[PDB]
RNA sequence: CUGGUGACUAUAGCAAGGAGGUCACACCUGUUCCCAUGCCGAACACAGAAGUUAAGCUCCUUAGCGACGAUGGUAGUCCAACUUACGUUCCGCUAGAGUAGAACGUUCCAG
RNA sequence: UGAUAUUGAAAUUCGGCUUUCUAACCCGCACCACUUAUCGUGGUGGGAGACAGUGUCAGGCGGGCAGUUUGACUGGGGCGGUCGCCUCCUAAAAGGUAACGGAGGCGCUCAAAGGUUCCCUCAGAAUGGUUGGAAAUCAUUCAUAGAGUGUAAAGGCAUAAGGGAGCUUGACUGCGAGACCUACAAGUCGAGCAGGGUCGAAAGACGGACUUAGUGAUCCGGUGGUUCCGCAUGGAAGGGCCAUCGCUCAACGGAUAAAAGCUACCCCGGGGAUAACAGGCUUAUCUCCCCCAAGAGUUCACAUCGACGGGGAGGUUUGGCACCUCGAUGUCGGCUCAUCGCAUCCUGGGGCUGUAGUCGGUCCCAAGGGUUGGGCUGUUCGCCCAUUAAAGCGGUA
RNA sequence: GCUGGAAGGUUAAGAGGAGUGGUUAGGCGAAGCUACGAAUCGAAGCCCCAGUAAACGGCGGCCGUAACUAUAACGG
RNA sequence: GAGGGUAGCGGAGAAAUUCCAAUCGAACCUGGAGAUAGCUGGUUCUCUCCGAAAUAGCUUUAGGGCUAGCCUCAAGUGAUGAUUAUUGGAGGUAGAGCACUGUUUGGACGAGCGAAUUCAGACAAACUCCGAAUGCCAAUUAAUUUAACUUGGGAGUCAGAACAUGGGUGAUAAGGUCCGUGUUCGAAAGGGAAACAGCCCAGACCACCAGCUAAGGUCCCAAAAU
RNA sequence: AAGCAGUAAAUGUGGAGCCGUAGCGAAAGCGAGUCUGAAUAGGGCGUUUAGUAUUUGGUCGUAGACCCGAAACCAGGUGAU
């Protein structure tokens, strides 16, 4: 039931992580605060 | 032959290419310019000649590794940054 | 006419690496274990899956805590 | 013969009975003031004239249950001879028993 | 079976299947000439006709024919079962260690079941109750953890790793002294440093989950990003590098993108490393003897019979093992000729009787000599007919 | 398996040329030349509809019950 | 009877895998050709020094191969090797025990009274409040000893056997089978066990009509006490 | 080295060519330093750095490759006395 996500930043440089997700306990794309290398400082993510 | 194993080279992964234009030099430290007179005039055509380069493949470049224990004017296609930064403190002047 | 048995898992080597009184580094196992059977003493710590390390350079020391419980130190070389 | 804070395998415990104080610990009468309960100002923290050793807490006594336990034997056992189960020489249990034991105690605050 | 070339006309017709006409092409059709032979060529009639036949391209059917595949372990081989990973016992107090030895589990899950800060503490509850086949809920004491800890088991955890309540995303990026494990490839732990951060008043903790299973080279292809290369030059097409994906490749170190059976018609190379017959070791089973005496026999354990249980001998049965023989040790039942053991069928000599006599039962000593002829089945066995003083049992490849 | 049939479904070359890229005369970019494409038209065959066994092949199980008292002519 | 026809990816067959020049499930001759053989057999003169293995991991692998482990020859680095005494530690076997999980004999006490109460007596590879003898890891500690390690050249070995001892399996059967530990054979002559690779004593450089011993022996065969 | 001159002598000529003196990176590239990285912060591989030509011995590779031996496969021919 469980599925391979990747976190992409939110209109910004992409520095993409990979995560799970299960598909009925959250039906819709998460969002999540993470590092991105690129831009070096905290930023949110989506997908 | 492994006796059915797979063979290392087998497991491992490839890696890089080759480019087609690849320029090579022949090296020739400072250590090596100990031989020629005080203000003489160094170029490749010479350098090919006296002995201490063999084969020119695509141009002579100077390294420095050493010093050079002279005043020369040295004529070269390329120079390290530090072989013109010893090339020039002991007098004269290199070029390109 | 068959077997129902026949299963078994590699063997993990599990128990002390190093002895009473002998000298290590700064990161060398100690004792290898599942859960705590052995406390960490001074200058010693407990990794992810209960492995003991010494973080600094001197002697091993096997010592008592408590009644019915060990541990291990380890104390600088002077 | 106190309070605070540490060191050590309950020989530091559990019981049973006794004694003691308003200088200190507690119990203690309140919820306006900061903060707190998935009923209880019950706990947590509080605002603090009195009321009292009945319990918490202590220094004193008693070996009842737990705890600590040599000496001497026994089982087992390394080595070496016989031979299969018996000799010899080192180590040395468990259990049980005579027994210890109703703590020892650094720094520290004021007496 | 379609498209197209060879291959040209005319009309019907809600860049066209179809009636339609001669001129290509076709006729083992007729009459003539070469030629008093009809193979062949040529000419004139007739038939057919842009079809057929022929070339290239495409789709389908196709053991008719061809090249090949069809695993290993295994108390012989088949059949059955098994193949990777995790935990425990066997394992002989370090680690490591086998069998087709004894027991289970895995091919996940969780957005809170993660991090951090502060709090808290469980089963069972000798009794009371709005009294419902004593155990839902509430109340007070016994309570050395007998509860729980996503999921097997074993080591751990009440200084909590178990329960609840608030904010959070460290389930971070670039690495990394030194160690464990180890044939290789892999696997495991890790202080500490720099860049960002979350929680807390602050020390300080945090690189997922109490710990140990939940996984698979490379080669090739797909999707993103980018310092780089890109055939004379500037671009492009295609490559490299970083991130990521797609395999019950489960025969799980994975032969290929793609694979099943028979041979009594059989062949070659090897093995007593490995079966069928005889030998050998063994004695479960088999055959034959003993111990105890509860009871059957009118009374009466012991004339003779012997429940429950126990101890031996023999090496004739069916097996276990695989030590000799596979550059070879020929089967079953007879026939012919015998030999030898005694656990004695007959003949000889003795006890005891539940022995009147004539006849028997059982047991001891005795191996000198004897121990039939036929019917039915290939037989051994076995049954039957008629006899005999008797129609004994075993060994010798 | 063979024979006949046609309502529809599916399906090759070939025909058809929307539309998207790489180049540049003058982040756009008309032409030319180039590397690839879709709507739609393309037959048999196979799914479907019938017929054929002196074609290949196949032709049941458990209960109770007499005027046939063991049995089961009958019924479930 | 004579003269003719059909030829091996083929002929012939009133059909048997039947025949095609004395062996046809696919004729004969020459060539590719010294096809291939992880399988058998064979492999030629002499001395000197050293001297194994029959194990692990993976394998379309099991009588084959590869790396590691044991052998040998060189060049190197220096007590880093081995035994013993002593002081330290980690680790639950033998035995023992019933405090936990089980199994289980005989009584006593009324909560429905032989195993979640009490007084006695037993049992366990997967039970432990306890717990050895040994072995193992250490201390540039002490004495006696002679190795050890690194780099490179060349190998062989992957069928093992019996005896003692701790276990599984079988039936507390096997000269059975699978693991732990030591010895011998393998590759080891000599003496003893009548004969007898594995048992006991003991390791052959060569020669001698010298001596002392081990296992085992001393009436005769037959050296030694009637 | 081929070639040229020499007795099939093995000498003289012949300097295209090969190895060494400098590594690191997939590459552009830099250079006693380089790669990774925002960062000589740390780490990896180098600065240890003598070489080269001929030849005896040992082993390996491509050729039948230490010797003898198949059951078979394909090609072209000879046979119905
Ligand atoms: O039903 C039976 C099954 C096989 N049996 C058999 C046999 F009868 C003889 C021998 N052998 C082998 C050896 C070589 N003999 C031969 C003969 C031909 O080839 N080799 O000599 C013998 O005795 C064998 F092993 C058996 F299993 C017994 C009878």
């Amino acid at each position: 039931m469980r599925v391979n996500v990747t976190l992409a930043c939110t209109e910004c440089g992409d520095r993409n992580y990979i995560t799970t997700k299960n598909k009925r306990n959250n039906p819709e794309r998460v969002e999540m605060k993470k590092f991105c290398s690129r831009e070096n400082k905290q930023t949110l993510h989506r997908e | 032959f492994e006796g059915g194993q797979l063979p290392l080279f087998r497991r491992l992964p490839k890696r890089g290419f080759t480019n087609i234009n690849r320029k090579e030099y022949a090296i020739v430290n400072l250590d090596q310019l100990n031989k020629f007179e005080d203000g003489t005039e160094v170029t490749p055509a010479l350098l090919v000649e006296s002995g201490v380069v063999k084969n020119e493949k695509s141009g002579i470049k100077i390294l420095g590794n050493g010093s050079l224990d002279k005043k020369l004017t040295v004529k070269a296609h390329k120079f390290s940054a530090s072989a013109a930064e010893a090339i020039d403190a002991k007098g004269g002047a290199h070029e390109v | 006419s068959s077997t129902k048995n026949g299963r078994d898992s590699e063997s993990k080597r599990l128990g002390a690496k190093r002895a009473d009184g002998q000298f290590v580094t700064g990161g060398s196992i100690l004792y290898r274990q599942r859960g705590t059977k052995i406390y960490p003493g001074e200058n010693v710590g407990r990794g992810g899956d209960d492995t003991l390390f010494a973080k600094i350079d001197g002697v091993v020391k096997f010592e008592r805590k408590g009644r019915d419980k060990k541990q291990v130190s380890v104390y600088a070389v002077a």
